[PDB]
């Protein structure tokens, strides 16, 4: 036996996340191709007015790059809480996780 | 008879005799495999259960190589959950963006990191000879 050599100055989010519904994966979005979702909602754009707008990607490798980038500063458009509670939304959310 | 320190050196030697044949055998059973495969030589994704790893087989030895992470082992990517979706999407990103600081199993991970892989268990490298 013995333990594996472990680089820590190398970054993985995934290293300290325990619980799975938290990680973002990158989804169909049956509508409008594909979402980056979790169980806090989805990574979002700025909307009309200083709104949130769910960010979509044409490809899942498009989601995947932005996923796991380290771009920071990103919203987070959740559809299962006031404001824009879309019922549908939120169950679709909570359907694929 | 023999003092235990040259006793001590025998088990030196016998490990390094050992290693050398484990080598080989994997790298004659990596031709055997790669026989009529398509992609073999290509990074693909594997579950181990408790982690992603990405993986494929050394051109020159056969042997089974990962992308590795800094200068530790191979990058494992942890999941939270039997099936993990977000882990096996970063080890896609790792086959992507991080593929060129690769590891081996055996001489090289060990003139690298001090231990072979294929004498501890778990590690992907002994988790493969067993499939």
């Amino acid at each position: 036996g013995g333990t594996p050599a472990l680089d820590r100055r190398v970054q993985d989010v995934n290293d300290t996340i325990s619980d799975v519904k938290q990680k973002w994966r990158c989804v169909v979005y049956p509508g409008n191709g594909f979402v980056s979702a979790s169980i806090f909602g989805f990574q979002a754009e700025v909307g009309p007015n200083n709104t949130r707008s769910i960010r979509k990607f044409n490809t899942m490798r498009q989601c995947i790059d932005f996923t796991f980038s380290d771009v920071i500063n990103i919203d987070i458009y959740n559809p299962c809480i006031a404001p824009n509670i879309n019922n549908t939304e939120c169950q679709f959310l909570k359907s694929v996780l | 008879e023999l003092t235990r320190y040259m006793r001590i050196k025998n088990t030196v030697n016998d490990w390094k005799s050992l290693t050398d044949s484990k080598t080989k055998l994997e790298s004659d059973r990596g031709r055997l495999l790669a026989a009529g495969k398509d992609d073999i030589f290509e990074f693909k994704c594997v579950d181990f259960g408790a982690y992603f790893i990405a993986m494929r087989l050394d051109k020159k030895t056969y042997l089974p190589q990962a992308i590795r992470r800094g200068t530790g082992d191979a990058w494992m990517v942890k999941k939270a959950a039997k099936v993990d979706p977000s882990a096996q999407q970063f080890c896609q990103y790792l086959i992507k963006h991080k593929s060129n600081n690769v590891i081996t199993c055996g001489n090289e991970m060990l003139n690298e990191l001090g231990y072979s892989g294929y004498f501890m268990s778990p590690h992907w490298c002994s988790d493969l000879s067993n499939m």
